[PDB]
């Protein structure tokens, strides 16, 4: 605790790593320092400094882009310094509803996918569309909701191919154990 | 000593592993030995059966054996004359011909026909008018 | 009066004190000193009030003071002593004898008694302070004393267990300190405090003491919550140190009690959920248990609201501890039937009691909550509803709204759903049926290793207690 | 350091019955199974 | 339907019988429920012994 | 003693046709005068507070009731005094007589039960229970020991133990040898169902009052019409639609109930409403038996509202079997269902996965979920395994 | 107990005699 130390730039660099950390899409060390700093209830609240970074994440999880978006686009505190963000933190919103269609949708026309990106032109959405690679039809887009190499990590945990198998050798494996 | 403290822990954790393991071998062992001399329990003859009817100070006491006669024998000598009554069912050894021990006593009813009720269930509440 | 009144005290300490030092002195038995501990804690507590503090005065002076001599003035000091010749020379009650220390061998230093007296003497000075509740100047001068007599000492098998209890003070003797006044000196001093912990603790590794290293890893995990440092608990917990075996059940539910609290912000309660039921289990139900059953409950009644399924609401009525439940109450209410405005008022005037557990920085994040739960609650009513209709039940604001939020819970398998916007509705994928699956079937791979691990543990302890009877000659 | 190689050997003797309690008594159960059936 | 005469569905919309009646599955659910209930009361006898 | 705690509870709180308080008010107030018991004229202050439809005026004027003054006082107190201490002058000079004599069992006990029956109506319970307990012992056969268990049910379902009565209940039951005993059968059939309905346990209910010997009637505790109360709405959840036309419609002893009392008609129309599977006739019969029925009851209107969730789930049930597919539209211009409020109705059901019904907000139309299946029923051992797994942890290693 | 079993619904009570008068009139 040091009650001297206070400055127009404390809590601009701050909220500035909050906003390292989120573009890097890393929520352990982003819920981490927020309840631990000087003061975790005045300056969190009071300030639309140390607030903003805060309102943009738990409107993230939310599900609500409709407020979210707006202070990252048209807000007042990310226009001069606090606009490096936003080349990154913006293309956060866009991968999320991105791999959000790809399982609910099977095919979605592409004049509401440019309103729901919030794209100014139809060309960055065809860009958009090779990057991840989807198939274009006629005003429409497709998702064949194509996964990748197996999952995760953990083998013979809902991993590697045939988990039927090792099922049956362990559940084998539990007469030896009682004679043991 | 940096090796020798290290293994200190081996102390009682081998010690575990051998007093607990003994006490499960000698008991399932002992289980073992017993029934392997079972045969020279089998092939001893047995005993009779018998009632006490009365003593004497000879340590001689009378046994009424109901399919055989009566045969006097003597009491064993981890027991006496003080605890044997008249009409005490015993049993009596085979081969030596001796008392062994006492299984139970007479049954309540005797002779003929007995008819022996204790506290019964009926009261003065079971009886109206 | 006084005269006789520091002999009765003093004969009761020293009866309790040669039981365990000849239990020491024969090869190495450490569990007779353990048991007779246990009950020191209550019987000196209630003994320090009786006969007010002239039982401590005796005691110095009957056995020799290595660094003693001047402590016990500097506790008589801040009470303000009346003299009642209390200087040491009068009351001997050695008078050479083998168990009493004797003196012409002690005083010609030929043998060493100074291993069991002084670090039993440290421990009867914590005891007192505690009752009388001392703080500031003495609170320093014992943790200054302390911990250059435990660097010297080899901490012997034996030695590892009379310090395990000191170092429970040292650290709640700082804590009251700070909360009690805040100043420049409270914040330096509790730098080197977190130095001290981690030499000693890496010292204990190799002798391999259960309870040294249980008492130190609750208060090192509860010192990281409070100095707000979230990566040295990461990697503090990731070596595995703390043993399950010796150690008490007290010490158990503290530990299962932290790893609740650091996985809450870590996103992950699937582990987290199972240490906060353990910890219970764990935890006695006696009277002096409730302090850490009250705290603990307050925990898991979070946690299952920041799962998105709502618990079980038995447990509020039927305990008896519902007095301080209540805030957590309205929380699922809220939550469970949706109300925006209804969440915000019960934060508000609830702020004042949540501030206390900072449980009201993780009740700021089930607003989200809030509404993810009453979609999972409105998609398993219905299989097919239109798009419109939700937002007329939830009082939300546009359909594009509504469109984001039902899709991002799919991402962690929560819905199960899909939206089709050509159709107008959002239909449901989820059509049960998992009997012809294998998912059940590795469900049931883990219950019947609960099982066997029972057994395993059912032979851990059987014959163990039953040992010492073939030794001990019966009858 | 003599009584230090002493603790060394008395690991030895614990092992040595410790090996031979778990191969007899996995033992008595094919000598109870016989003594069981042949009484 | 509701007397449990003969297990069926109707359809009120296109007019239709559905089909509905199927067997039963014993020593799943009602074997097993029946018996863990009986072997809670064990444990519960357990535990007061044991004191 | 029926009518002493059914006006009593008459008074605390009712919320439809407030002119039964005035004759409840009435019989109370000249009820405590023609009897022995002094304290129970002084509980009508404790036992009112804090409830709607106060009967008691002093410093709170919202008392809706039309006999406003319970307030106790000392004119009627020393009266009733007087007969307590007129009465245990005549009792102890019998009992003074049989301490000098002391003739038999019977008689040493009979000075205590002429004591459990004093203490019992001076209003004293935790005196009365001191001197049961010494008749009991003192009892020469079970016929004096049960009549010991009677007046602790009288005391006990005036002040709702759930404790002591319960434990000396099964006592009786139990001692050595049950047997065929009408004493220990009819009572205790009767009375551990009146302390199932408290705790609602549903199982034993509907055996133990839709299916009573003959008429039961001790008329000291509980009446006729009460027993048939609380049958008709215990027996509309055990018991299945094969039993509702066996021991509820074709009942014989509910075929002159009709014609014998009125006021209930829960024999009549909920029972043919829901054997006929109707919910334009069920519907409007739920607010009248709600009034009538589960107001006035003590052990019903402690829940009262749970009940109409409870009875409006069986009739969902009934329909929902009939169909699969159905307009919203359709039961509202037959059965007289609001379609703005359905979906409100059946929200409390549905999402706890108690019905089936799925209605589809497009068309509007409802459709039927499957009703049972093999991974529903392995959803309860989950519950019940994992439930169990915990007392194996918690008593294995708090022994040790 | 709990959930349901005490808080129930609170509403609703007194209105359920208006939608049987909804229906007769609006009709």
């Amino acid at each position: 605790n040091h009650k001297l130390s206070e400055s127009d730039k404390k809590s601009k660099l701050i909220s500035l790593y909050l906003l390292n950390l989120l573009s890097q899409n890393n929520t352990t060390k982003f819920h981490s320092e927020l309840q631990y700093l000087d003061k975790h209830i005045k300056n969190l609240e009071d300030d639309s400094l140390l607030s903003y970074p805060i309102k943009l994440d738990r409107w993230l999880m939310e599900g609500s882009y409709q407020k979210a978006w707006d202070l990252l686009q048209s807000g007042s505190q990310n226009i001069s310094e606090f606009d490096s963000f936003t080349d990154i933190l913006k293309s956060a919103i866009r991968d999320e509803i991105a791999k959000n269609t790809e399982l609910s949708y099977d095919f979605l026309p592409l004049s509401n996918i440019k309103a729901l990106l919030f794209f100014n032109n139809e060309k960055e959405t065809e860009k958009f569309a090779l990057e991840r690679n989807w198939p274009i039809v006629n005003s429409k887009v497709y998702f064949n909701n194509q996964s990748k190499e197996k999952a995760d990590y953990e083998d013979e945990m809902m991993h590697e191919e045939d988990q039927k198998t090792n099922i049956i050798e362990k559940a084998m494996d539990y007469a030896i154990s009682i004679e043991n | 000593e940096q090796k020798i403290q290290e293994t200190e822990l081996k102390i009682r954790s081998k010690t575990e592993n051998v007093r607990r393991l003994e006490a499960q071998r000698n008991a399932l062992n002992d289980k073992v030995r017993f029934i392997k001399d079972e045969l020279r329990l089998l092939q001893e003859p047995g005993s009779y059966v018998g009632e006490v009817i009365k003593i004497v100070s000879d340590k001689k006491v009378l046994v009424k054996v109901q399919p055989e006669g009566k045969y006097i024998v003597d009491v064993a000598k981890d027991i006496n004359v003080k605890d044997l009554k008249a009409s005490q069912r015993v049993c009596l050894r085979s081969d030596s011909y001796m008392l062994h021990k006492v299984l139970e006593n007479k049954a309540d009813p005797l002779v003929s026909l007995m008819m022996v009720e204790k506290v019964p269930d009926s009261t003065y509440d079971m009886v109206g008018g | 009066l006084h005269h006789s009144e520091k002999k009765y005290a003093e004969e009761d300490q020293v009866q309790e004190l040669l039981k365990v030092l000849n239990e020491i002195s024969k090869t190495t038995l450490t569990l007779d000193p353990r048991y007779i501990w246990r009950s020191l804690k209550d019987l000196s507590s209630l003994r320090n009030q009786e006969l007010l503090n002239a039982e401590t005065l005796c005691f110095t002076v009957n056995v020799l003071y290595p660094d003693s001599s001047s402590f016990k003035k500097n506790l008589l000091k801040f009470i303000t002593s009346n003299h009642k010749s209390s200087v040491p020379g009068s009351a001997e009650l050695r008078n050479s004898y083998p168990a009493s220390f004797y003196s012409v061998n002690t005083e010609k230093k030929t043998i060493e008694v100074t291993a069991e007296i002084n670090c039993f003497m440290h421990l009867l000075v914590q005891l007192f302070l505690w009752d009388s509740k001392e703080l500031e100047q003495l609170v320093e001068f014992n943790r200054k004393v302390v911990i250059p007599n435990l660097l010297c000492y080899y901490n012997l098998r034996s030695l590892n267990l009379i310090n395990a209890k000191l170092w429970f003070y040292i650290y709640l003797s700082h804590e009251t300190l700070a909360r009690s006044s805040e100043e420049i000196n409270s914040d330096n001093q509790n730098i080197i405090l977190r130095s001290t912990m981690m030499k000693f603790l890496k010292i204990a590794s190799l002798k391999h003491d259960n309870e040294t290293k249980a008492m130190l890893i609750n208060l090192i995990l509860r010192d990281f919550l409070n100095n707000g440092e979230v990566d040295s608990a990461s990697d503090f917990i990731s070596k595995l140190e703390y043993p399950h075996t010796d150690v008490s059940s007290s010490l158990e539910a503290r530990y299962f009690f932290y790893l609740s609290k650091i996985n809450a912000i870590q996103l992950d309660y699937s582990t987290a959920n199972e240490y906060i039921i353990a910890a219970i289990r764990k935890a006695p139900h006696n009277s002096k248990s409730l302090g850490f059953l009250q705290q603990s409950n307050k925990l898991h009644c979070c946690i299952q609201l920041l799962m998105g399924d709502i618990p079980e609401l038995s447990f509020f009525h039927q305990s008896n501890m519902q007095k301080s439940l209540l805030p957590y109450y309205h929380l699922t209410k809220a939550v469970k039937l949706g109300d925006l405005k209804k969440f915000t008022s019960t934060i508000t005037k609830y702020k004042q009691l949540l501030l206390k557990d900072d449980t009201y920085q993780l009740c700021v994040r089930l607003r989200s909550n809030v509404i993810k739960t009453g979609i999972r609650i409105i998609s398993l009513t219905y299989k097919k509803i239109s798009l419109r209709d939700i937002c007329l039940k939830l009082n939300l604001d546009s359909e594009q709204t509504v469109e984001y939020m039902v899709s991002r819970a799919i991402r962690d398998g929560v819905i199960e759903a899909k939206i089709n916007h050509e159709d107008g509705f959002i239909e449901t994928t989820e059509l049960l049926n998992i009997y012809d699956s294998e998912d059940p079937q590795q469900v049931f791979d883990e219950r019947i290793k609960f099982a066997n691990q029972l057994h395993d543990e059912y032979l851990v302890s059987m014959r163990y207690p039953e040992d010492k009877k073939t030794q001990q000659n019966e009858k | 350091y003599f009584k230090l190689k002493k603790l060394e050997k008395e690991y030895e003797l614990l092992t040595l019955q410790e090996d031979y309690i778990k191969d007899e008594q996995r033992h008595l159960k094919r000598e109870l199974k016989r003594a069981q059936e042949e009484v | 339907i509701l007397d449990k005469i003969f297990y069926g569905v109707l359809d009120q919309g296109n007019g239709w019988l559905y089909v509905y009646e199927t067997p039963n599955q014993d020593a799943t659910y009602d074997s097993a429920l029946e018996l863990v209930g009986q072997l809670n009361k064990v444990v519960d006898q357990l535990f007061e012994k044991a004191s | 003693n029926y009518e002493v705690s059914e006006k009593a509870f008459l008074l605390t709180q009712s919320k439809v046709s407030i002119e039964q308080r005035k004759e409840a008010a009435e019989f109370v107030l000249a009820k405590i005068k023609e009897e022995e018991m002094a304290p129970y004229y002084k509980y009508l202050c404790e036992e009112y507070l804090v409830n709607n439809g106060q009967s008691d005026l002093e410093h709170d004027e919202k008392s809706d009731s039309l006999n406003e003054w319970i307030k106790f006082d000392q004119e009627l107190y020393n009266e009733l005094c007087k007969k307590n201490e007129s009465k245990i002058k005549e009792l102890n000079e019998k009992i003074q007589k049989l301490e000098e004599d002391d003739e038999g069992e019977l008689e040493q006990a009979q000075a205590w039960i002429n004591l459990g029956e004093y203490y019992a109506q001076i209003g004293d319970k935790d005196n009365a229970e001191k001197t049961l307990g010494k008749s009991l012992s003192k009892a020469i056969s079970t016929g004096a020991k049960i009549d010991v268990m009677l007046t602790i049910a009288r005391l006990g379902f005036f002040y709702n133990d759930q404790l002591y009565v319960k434990e000396k209940l099964e006592a009786v039951n139990s001692m050595i040898e049950k047997g065929g005993d009408w004493e220990r059968r009819n009572r205790y059939k009767t009375y551990y169902g009146i302390h199932c309905l408290a705790v609602r346990n549903f199982k034993e209910a509907a055996k133990l009052l839709v299916d009573s010997l003959a008429t039961f009637t001790s008329i000291e505790l509980t009446s006729y019409e009460s027993i048939a109360t609380y049958a008709s709405v215990t027996g509309l959840f055990t018991l299945e639609r094969t039993d509702l036309k066996s021991k509820v419609i074709d009942s014989p002893e509910l075929l002159s109930l009709i014609s014998t009392t009125a006021a209930l008609q829960s024999i009549s129309s909920l029972t043919i409403s829901l054997y006929a599977s109707d919910y334009a006739s069920y519907f409007p019969y739920l607010l009248e038996t709600y009034a009538n029925v589960l107001i006035p009851c003590k052990y019903l209107n402690r829940h009262a509202d749970f009940f109409v969730r409870e009875m409006r789930r069986k009739v969902y049930a009934q329909l929902l079997e009939s169909y699969k597919t159905l307009s919203l539209k359709s039961m509202a211009s037959a059965f007289g269902v609001s379609v703005a409020f359905l979906d409100n109705d059946l929200g409390k059901f549905i999402p706890n996965k108690q019905l089936n019904c799925v209605i589809d907000r497009v068309n509007g139309i409802v459709e039927t979920n499957r009703p049972d299946n093999k991974n529903a029923q392995y959803h309860l051992l989950v519950k019940q395994g994992d439930g169990l797994l915990t007392k194996l942890q918690k008593y294995g290693a708090a022994v040790r | 107990e709990n959930w349901d079993d005490v808080e129930v619904d609170d509403d609703f009570t007194n209105e359920l005699k208006a939608e049987l008068d909804r229906y007769k009139r609006e009709n």
